[PDB]
C-alpha cells in the first residue's frame, strides 16, 4: 500500500485502486508478472531512448 | 534553446519540428504515436502550410534516418485564446505512419494524478528543440536539451506580467541563462522517470529568453490528457 512510499515499487503508474497498490503501464506495455515491472511489448516503446 | 548540451544520437528520438513553406523550422512538436503529433495551439498561426519533420539532429548534413511528413488534420483546441496564450495545445494526425528507427520514436502520455504527483515533483525535467541559441540570435542547426527545473507556482505567478492559468506552470531558472526560445515553442517537455520519458509539457511562451526574474511558461499536458486522448480517436 502507498503509493507515496516509492511509487508502490512501481515502474510507472502506481493507483491504490483498492486498500493496496496497483501498478499499471503505459500504451504499448505489458504489466509483467510481479504485479509491477513495466514489459514493452513491441519493437520501439514510448519513453525509451532509441538505442 | 538557451545555453544546453546538444542531443546525442538517440537521446531526444521524440522531437518533432514543424517546417514553413522555406524548409524553415518553425515551431516544435512532440510524437505522441505513429500517427499523432503533439504542438502547440498558437504555433498554426506562424505559416500558411506546413509539413512536419522528425529524426533530424543537425539541419545541415543529411544524418541517416530524418523523415518529413504531411498534415492530414488539425485539431486546435476550442477554448485556444489569442491573447492570452491559455490553452495553448493541439494534434497532428499525419497522412502517412511513421516508422520508428535510431532517432525517431514516441514520448509516454502518462495518467493526470500520478503525473502531476510523481512525474511533476520531480527536480529537473527536460526540453528540446531548434530554437534560437540565446534572444537576440539565430535559430539553431543542431537539436538541443536543457534540463529545466520545475517552478515553486506561487513564486511562478509573481515573477509574471500574465495571468498564469490552470493551463500552465512555469519552468526554468531565475537568473542562471538556461531557457527555452524562439523556434522552440510547441516543443516537447518531458519528465523521466526510470529510463522511461513522459510528456509533461509543451513549449508555450516566455517573457524574453533566460532573463532575470523570468521563466519559461509551459502549457500543463496533464490538464489536458482526456482532450488529447479524446483528439487522437479523430474529431
Ligand atoms: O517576449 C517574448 C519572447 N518570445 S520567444 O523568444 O519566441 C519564446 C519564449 C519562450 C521561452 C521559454 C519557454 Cl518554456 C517558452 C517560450 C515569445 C513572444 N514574446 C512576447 C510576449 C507577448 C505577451 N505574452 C503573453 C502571455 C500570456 N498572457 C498574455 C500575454 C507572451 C510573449
Ligand atoms: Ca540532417
Amino acid at each position: 500500500k502507498l503509493c507515496s512510499l516509492d511509487n508502490g515499487d512501481c515502474d510507472q503508474f502506481c493507483h491504490e485502486e483498492q486498500n493496496s497498490v496497483v501498478c499499471s503501464c503505459a500504451r504499448g506495455y505489458t504489466l509483467a508478472d510481479n504485479g509491477k515491472a513495466c514489459i514493452p511489448t513491441g519493437p520501439y516503446p514510448c519513453g525509451k531512448q532509441t538505442l | 534553446i538557451v545555453g544546453g548540451q546538444e542531443c546525442k544520437d538517440g537521446e531526444c528520438p521524440w522531437q518533432a519540428l514543424l517546417i514553413n513553406e522555406e524548409n524553415e523550422g518553425f515551431c516544435g512538436g512532440t510524437i505522441l504515436s505513429e500517427f499523432y503529433i503533439l504542438t502547440a495551439a498558437h504555433c498554426l498561426y506562424q505559416a500558411k502550410r506546413f509539413k512536419v519533420r522528425v529524426g533530424d539532429r543537425n539541419t545541415e548534413q543529411e544524418e541517416g534516418g530524418e523523415a518529413v511528413h504531411e498534415v492530414e488534420v488539425v485539431i486546435k483546441h476550442n477554448r485556444f485564446t489569442k491573447e492570452t496564450y491559455d490553452f495553448d495545445i493541439a494534434v497532428l494526425r499525419l497522412k502517412t505512419p511513421i516508422t520508428f528507427r535510431m532517432n525517431v520514436a514516441p514520448a509516454c502520455l502518462p495518467e493526470r494524478d500520478w503525473a502531476e504527483s510523481t512525474l511533476m515533483t520531480q527536480k529537473t525535467g527536460i526540453v528540446s528543440g531548434f530554437g534560437r541559441t540565446h534572444e537576440k540570435g539565430r535559430q539553431s542547426t543542431r537539436l538541443k536539451m536543457l534540463e529545466v527545473p520545475y517552478v515553486d507556482r506561487n513564486s511562478c505567478k509573481l515573477s509574471s506580467s500574465f495571468i498564469i492559468t490552470q493551463n500552465m506552470f512555469c519552468a526554468g531558472y531565475d537568473t542562471k541563462q538556461e531557457d527555452a526560445c524562439q523556434g522552440d515553442s510547441g516543443g516537447p517537455h518531458v519528465t523521466r522517470f526510470k529510463d522511461t520519458y513522459f510528456v509533461t509539457g509543451i513549449v508555450s511562451w516566455g517573457e524574453g529568453c533566460a532573463r532575470k526574474g523570468k521563466y519559461g511558461i509551459y502549457t500543463k499536458v496533464t490538464a489536458f490528457l482526456k482532450w488529447i486522448d479524446r483528439s487522437m480517436k479523430t474529431r
